[PDB]
RNA sequence: GAUGGGGAAGCUCCGUUUCAAAGGCCUGAUUUUAUGCAGGCCACCAUCGAAAGGGAAUCCGGUUAAGAUUCCGGAACCUGG
RNA sequence: GCUUGUGACGGCCCGUGAAAAUCCACAGGAAGGAAUAGUUUUCAUGCCAGGUCGUACU
């Protein structure tokens, strides 16, 4: 089957969030008027939460867990598919091509995604995703 | 020595307090190649730096020299 | 042979040569079976199989290098890999190879 | 171990709805004579209304397969010059000069025969049968996406925005000669708009993250502005000419004073959402912000020319009434070039005079 | 005809001791010792010159500000783009690989 | 070419990081012994040897009987705080 | 055209043609910072300081 779909993980190669694991929200086929080449919305995180363990408590594993995300349009060669998936409900209606461009409806949209990508590392579940890349 | 091109970021630097002299200076140039033009130069004496402000128009000349403040020490040609 | 049955898939059916054009018949979903060389570098070909297998698309590797795969599908320029789109009028995919 | 609202009326409550698109309002114009707005829409189609009374009196469909979500009607503005009759239109890669049949021959010739006079970055084309049909008298066909056009004051050049289109990001176009001609060599970054000076022979590039001025008589750059956002959306420039202001995407609005620092003046924090659009009054000494939160705030400036001081920024008033929709508010605004009326433009499909 | 001298007092041509002849306001000729040419950095890995960063000698890349000596992506200041490419993918792969053994 | 060492009746000779205890950094109510230092971390080696190798940064104009990239006038840059 | 600086190439070897100070970057994340005011002196501007010896002329 065609693989690339909403559930689905991935490792972006190229530009800036080059190493760092996103998640395909909105996968456009082939092409539009900007971006003529087959590309996908993608929903990410930039800086990974640090580690933590049995000694820190309370107010040092709240700053240890926090999560910076991002959201990007990129081409398909750039992104590297994986085995993986994330349910992507909670952040649908959010990112779409109408929320990108006409800035700062960016910022309002992360402003969800940080609170899905840290509540579900909250009680955490795929654990894979949240821990960093080292390459 | 560094160029300014804006009229509002000249009026900053002579109220900066650093800046104890100016001097403004006067050239005769031919525009194109049609006729000729009395062209200014205002400088101003800064710490590190030398800023300078190049208006072409007299007009627009003559209002800036009284558009300088009267505490600033200036000096013609 | 395998130069027998990729000898009918040029001359009538549909395929691609390379690397690029491979994946994005891997990614859309075109690709029925694939055909890496051996002297091919080993990141490019286990990228190859990563691709393949979320797809579930058969893999063969050609026992020689990137040269005579070109002699192969009968091209007189190099080919690392080729994919086969449609089957031609012999089986090629059913058998083992 | 500093005034009061009270004391800076005139300035816009909502009197008047404009009623019957069926998507988004991108995009709205307001005609030199001050009575006919224009709107372009997500459903295909460009509008004129009736101000006063939000009466549709024209509409012109440019899309006929208008769920496409490739292209759409992205910018229009009336020619500035006084009873022409023409609405310039950005929609996908065109930009089509329109003369509704509204005005009679007087005006309509004029904006006819102004167009036809004329008879590569970009090709200008006669129109086909089907686009006469739509009052399209000439169509301007560039590579990439327009997604922005602005007029110069004196009606013959206009500059439109295309970008990622790189070194041919920012385009000149001059209806008397249907020239086109690309002003820059290089290409610095994502372009978001482009205006001409009010009255200067100066263009004004905004990117993403910088406003860059060139004086297109000497053909330098002449001052590059840092507003120290990431995000910038529009720019506006006060109508004496030294003052600019920019909206950003990440809830901010800058005022520039061109002359003072190349970094803001003041930081404006008056939005919950990405700001779309903000616009000066060419009269009056208003402006307004337009964002995503569906709110247009409204403002008072004093800017002192000669004196040395620094000018006077009063918020006025907050106009709430536009629904958001799928996280989208005012999507453009513009004032009528007289009165104390804005007219905005929804997500929610409506346009929406304000007034006192 | 007009001729010109070393300023300083080394008299040879040695890598350093360069020359060029630059006519002054005064209207003659005049030496002016040209200092030595910067080399560009390199990724160090694949062996080559890498973009967004720039030629000074390397004292002078003290002075100079953050945004001229890096590029923003992971690994930029260091690598070509191209390897940093490989081994994100590399590291992708071979970490897969080591479940599936 | 000192030192640690080893030769030599001895003037001294070998050797240069070598069979040396060859210093300087972090933490501490180190939780009780009630007025005494406890727990750890780091790992090679003095010095001399280039006015042509390596190397932070200054230019124009003026001036003296005889001096100037070093004085005078203006215009720059570098290092450290 | 002459002198010279530099660029991308080509030839040559059983020859493949110094080192160290110094500077910068990258990976890592010890930890440190805000909502009533902090963090940034690798952005800008501003303040202070710069010793010893050689320097004529052939």
């Amino acid at each position: 089957a065609k693989f690339l779909k909403a559930g689905k993980v991935a490792v972006v190669v190229r530009g800036r969030y080059a190493g760092k694991k996103v998640v395909i929200v909105k996968p456009h086929d082939e092409g539009s008027k900007s971006h003529p080449f087959g590309h996908a919305l993608v929903a990410g995180i930039e800086r990974y939460p640090l580690k933590v363990t049995k000694k820190h408590g309370a107010k040092k594993v709240a700053k240890r867990t926090k999560i910076k995300p991002f959201i990007k349009v990129v081409n398909y060669n750039h992104l590297l598919p994986t085995r993986y998936t994330l349910d992507v409900e909670a952040f649908k209606s959010v990112v779409s091509t109408e929320t990108f461009e006409q800035p700062s409806q960016r910022e309002e949209a992360k402003k969800v995604v940080k609170k899905a990508f840290e509540e579900r590392h909250q009680a955490g579940k795929n654990q894979w995703f949240f821990s960093k890349l080292r390459f | 020595a560094r160029e300014i091109t804006d009229i509002k970021q000249f009026l900053e630097l002579t109220r900066r307090a650093d800046v104890k002299t100016a001097t403004v200076k006067i050239n005769k140039k031919l525009n194109k190649a049609g006729k000729p033009f009395r062209q200014t130069k205002f400088k101003v004496r800064g710490s590190s730096s030398l800023y300078t402000l190049v208006i072409n128009d007299a007009g627009k000349a003559k209002k800036l020299i009284q558009s300088l403040p009267p505490t600033l020490k200036v000096n013609r040609l | 042979s395998i130069n027998q049955k990729l000898a009918l898939v040029i001359k009538s059916g549909k395929y691609t040569l390379g690397y690029k054009s491979t994946v994005k018949s891997l990614r859309q979903g075109k690709s029925k079976l694939i055909i890496i060389a051996a002297n091919t570098p080993v990141l490019r070909k286990s990228e190859l199989e990563y691709y393949a297998m979320l797809s579930k698309t058969k893999v063969y590797y050609f026992q020689g290098g990137n040269n005579e795969l070109g002699t192969a599908v009968g091209k007189l320029f190099r080919v690392g890999v080729v994919s086969i789109l449609e089957a031609g009028d012999s089986d090629i995919l059913t058998t083992l190879a | 171990y500093l005034p009061s609202p009270k004391d800076l009326r005139p300035f816009p409550r909502c009197s008047t709805i404009y009623a019957g698109h069926k998507g988004k309002v991108r995009t709205l114009s307001i005609d030199p004579s001050g009575l006919w707005l224009a709107t372009g829409s997500d459903d295909g189609t460009v509008r004129v209304w009736e101000i006063l009374t939000g009466r549709e009196v024209y509409r012109t469909t440019l899309i006929d397969d208008e769920e496409n979500p490739d292209y759409h009607i992205e910018c229009i503005e009336w020619n500035p010059d006084a009873n022409n009759g023409i609405l310039a239109v950005a929609v996908g890669e065109n930009i089509h000069l329109i003369v509704p049949p509204i005005f009679g021959y007087d005006i309509e010739n004029n904006g006819k025969t102004k167009i036809e006079d004329g008879f590569q970055v970009a090709q200008w084309n006669k129109p086909s049968q089907k686009q006469l049909e739509k009052d399209i008298c000439i169509t301007i066909s560039c590579k990439k996406t327009v997604k922005k056009l602005s007029w110069h004051r004196k009606g013959d050049y206009f500059v439109t925005v295309q970008p990622d289109s790189g070194n041919t990001s920012v385009l000149i176009h001059q209806v008397s000669k249907h020239l086109t001609q690309s002003p820059f060599k290089k290409s610095k970054g994502i372009i978001m708009d482009a205006k001409f000076h009010p009255f200067k022979p100066q263009l004004f590039v905004c990117s993403q993250r910088y406003v860059r001025i060139y004086d297109l008589s000497q053909q330098i750059l002449v001052k590059k502005l840092l507003p120290g956002a990431r995000w910038l959306s529009k720019i506006d420039i006060h109508p004496r000419g030294d003052n600019l202001i920019a909206s950003s995407f990440d809830k901010r609005v800058l005022w520039h004073d061109l002359d003072l620092a190349s970094t803001p003046y003041k930081t404006l924090r008056y939005h919950e959402k990405a700001v779309r659009s903000v616009n000066f009054h060419k009269k009056l000494p208003l402006f307004s912000s337009a964002a995503d939160d569906g709110t247009i705030h409204v403002f008072h400036a004093t800017v002192y020319d000669d004196m040395m001081k620094n000018p006077m920024i009063v918020p006025l008033k907050k106009l709430t009434g536009h629904k958001v929709i799928n996280s989208l508010g005012v999507l453009d605004a513009i004032w009528h070039p007289r009165e104390a009326w804005l007219f905005s433009a929804g997500a929610d499909n409506t346009a929406r005079l304000w007034t006192t | 005809a007009q001729r010109v001298t070393f300023r300083r007092r080394n008299p040879y041509n040695t890598r350093s001791n360069k020359i060029k002849v630059v006519k002054t306001p005064g209207g003659i000729l005049r030496a002016q010792h040209v200092k030595k040419l910067a080399t560009r950095p390199k990724c160090g890995d694949c062996g080559s010159a890498l973009q967004g960063i720039s030629t000074l000698r390397p004292r002078q890349y003290a002075t100079v500000s953050k945004t001229h000596k890096t590029v923003s992506r992971a690994y930029g200041g260091s690598r070509c783009a191209n390897c940093v490419k490989e081994r994100i993918i590399r590291a992708f792969l071979i970490e897969e690989q080591k479940i599936v053994k």
